[PDB]
RNA sequence: GUGGGAGAGGGUGGUGGAAUUCCCGGAGUAGCGGUGAAAUGCGCAGAUACCGGGAGGAACGCCGAUGGCGAAGGCAGCCACCUGGUCCACCCGUGACGCUGAGGCGCGAAAGCGUGGGGAGCAAACCGGAUUAGAUACCCGGGUAGUCCACGCCCUAAACGAUGCGCGCUAGGUCUCUGGGUCUCCUGGGGGCCGAAGCUAACGCGUUAAGCGCGCCGCCUGGGGAGUACGGCCGCAAGGC
């Protein structure tokens, strides 16, 4: 129980699922879901209509705090970052702004092989 | 580094008359000067091999120098040797 | 002797007194080395681009300066041993550099 | 495409070698930290090549951003 | 010689930000991860996702190139110091001092060896999970040597322009890096693309020659046996010539 009412949502998208956090306008998290907190199990989490139903789980539990509005923050590059998003668009939370914060290094460690060809 | 002062004196002081930069003592002599500066460099930061091959051309023109200095006027060379102190 | 530009960033949160002191502080380091200034610009405090030593501005103080090449390296670190100190940047001068002329 | 705007061609005479100045600067540098490619710069290569060097610079006093997070999206 | 230029050329010391890992703390709940699909694995000793603090190693995003430097190997955050090569203008000095170079000497990616540090990520070997007819493999989860540093070895390669070095001569055009001048343009130096003459078995090469010539060095002489055997030399070994 907080009332918090503003905040922010953290979209953190992969190939393999995606996963939408929603916390308070200092960054504590408040909820969260994902594809698995959703039915989904397998590779089917990467499915953007699994970032659709989980974003709006998400949502949903965060109206249970009683929220508003929040600023997005995105993540990672993969299917269904968008139609988190997009799902989260109307949510019924209204969506100040959007924000990509998907982090990338300077050449710094090295990659497995299957993300080499890079450095 | 090597300071315009410095090269001007060497040359002030091996020049075969006033005016002469050329000559092969003079060269000889700024040879001898850039050489062992960095035979100083070399002696520290050993492990700088580029500069020392600068070093072994610079040594090998010596050389030659000299032995073309020999070959024309034997007197100028001793001379030249005895006042650089080379030779080895 | 050269020509170069001593760049300290300092902490905006300084009393004048400790200001003055570290700027003092500065001169005597800067004597010590033989360096002799021949311009100072101080700017004061500034927004940075990103937090420095947690903080979000710095102040600003800029020396062009000539002093001994073989001593300069000595200088900087004697310039950074202060924690007030947070940058020191020491670029060796040089001639402005233009365009759209 | 960039047929756009050239960043020297909408900007007057200025100082290539200054890391100090920021105003400046800060229009050779994109949306995020990421200095601006030679089409969208209009410099040359020497001027790139500096370019380079004094935004680097005073990006580690502090005065530049090394990257900066997009909006919109 | 004088006056200047450009540059990831080299050595040493500083220093910056991003990311990964780990530790401390806060909030928070049932998964996370991973694939073709999965499982192993990690998670209620509270993970994943999120914010704050800290540690440690490694590498330097954008600029970044159809680019630059170096004899080659190779060289890339920023700053300073030490230092090599190189280009241009002036046309000032020496007066053939020149070229090449068997042997010698030095250098020489990676992996590898020795002694000692260091060890974040990655990762031979190995340990597991998969797929398959089997799968000592591709895929997934771990992981040691190693990768990093110092000192000393090793001397190899598609160490490739598969094109030895120097010099003289023989249409141009176009793009490009960097000097100088009378600065649309002229004139040096480097890197590309197309092409005179000519060469070439052809592909192609073509003022960056694979053209026309001269000097010097290295090398070749059907395939397999075989870069093997024997001998010598070098090496701590692996192994090299
Ligand atoms: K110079
Ligand atoms: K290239
Ligand atoms: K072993
Ligand atoms: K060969
Ligand atoms: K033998
Ligand atoms: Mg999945
Ligand atoms: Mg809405
Ligand atoms: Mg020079
Ligand atoms: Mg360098
Ligand atoms: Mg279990
Ligand atoms: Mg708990
Ligand atoms: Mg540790
Ligand atoms: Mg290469
Ligand atoms: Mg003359
Ligand atoms: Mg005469
Ligand atoms: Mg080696
Ligand atoms: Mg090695
Ligand atoms: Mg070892
Ligand atoms: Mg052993
Ligand atoms: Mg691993
Ligand atoms: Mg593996
Ligand atoms: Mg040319
Ligand atoms: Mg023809
Ligand atoms: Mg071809
Ligand atoms: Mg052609
Ligand atoms: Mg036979
Ligand atoms: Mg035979
Ligand atoms: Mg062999
Ligand atoms: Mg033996």
């Amino acid at each position: 129980k907080r009332q918090v009412a503003s905040g922010r949502a953290y979209i953190h998208a992969s190939y393999n699922n995606t996963i939408v956090t929603i916390t308070d306008p200092d960054g504590n998290p408040i909820t969260w879901s994902s594809g698995g907190v959703i039915g989904y199990k397998g590779s089917r989490k990467g499915t953007p209509y699994a970032a659709q139903l989980a974003a709006l789980d998400a949502a949903k539990k965060a109206m249970a705090y009683g929220m508003q509005s929040v600023d997005v923050i995105v993540r990672g590059t993969g299917a269904g970052r968008e139609q988190a998003i997009r799902a989260l668009q109307a949510s019924g939370l209204q969506v100040k702004s959007i924000v990509d914060d998907t982090p990338v290094p300077h050449n710094g460690c090295r990659p497995k092989k299957k993300f080499r060809k890079a450095s | 580094p090597i300071t315009k002062e410095e090269k001007q004196k060497v040359i002030q002081e091996f020049a075969r008359f006033p005016g002469d930069t050329g000559s092969t003592e003079v060269q000889v002599a700024l040879l001898t000067l850039r050489i062992n500066r960095l035979s100083e460099h070399l002696k520290v930061h050993k492990k700088d091999h580029h500069s020392h091959r600068g070093l072994l051309m610079m040594v090998g023109q010596r050389r030659r120098l000299l032995r073309y200095l020999q070959r024309e006027d034997p007197e100028r060379y001793r001379a030249l040797i005895e006042k650089l102190g080379i030779r080895g | 002797m050269r020509r170069y530009e001593v760049n300290i960033v300092l902490n905006p949160n300084l009393d004048q007194s400790q200001l003055a002191l570290e700027k003092e502080i500065i001169q005597r380091a800067l004597e010590n080395y033989g360096a002799r200034v021949e311009k100072v610009e101080e700017l004061g405090l500034r927004r940075l681009a990103y937090p420095i030593a947690k903080d979000p501005q710095g102040y600003f103080l800029w020396y062009q300066v000539e002093m001994p090449e073989d001593r300069v390296n000595d200088l900087a670190r004697e310039l950074r041993i202060r924690d007030n100190v947070r940058r020191v940047m020491v670029v060796k001068s040089q001639e402005p550099f233009l365009a759209n002329a | 495409p960039s047929r756009k705007a050239k960043v020297k061609a909408t900007l007057g005479e200025f100082d290539l070698r200054d890391y100090r100045n920021v105003e400046v600067l800060k229009r050779f540098l994109s949306e995020t930290g990421k200095i601006l490619p030679r089409r969208r710069t209009g410099l040359s290569a020497k001027e790139q090549r500096i370019l380079a060097k004094t935004i680097k610079r005073a990006r580690i006093l502090g005065l530049l951003p090394f990257t900066e997070k997009l909006v919109r999206k």
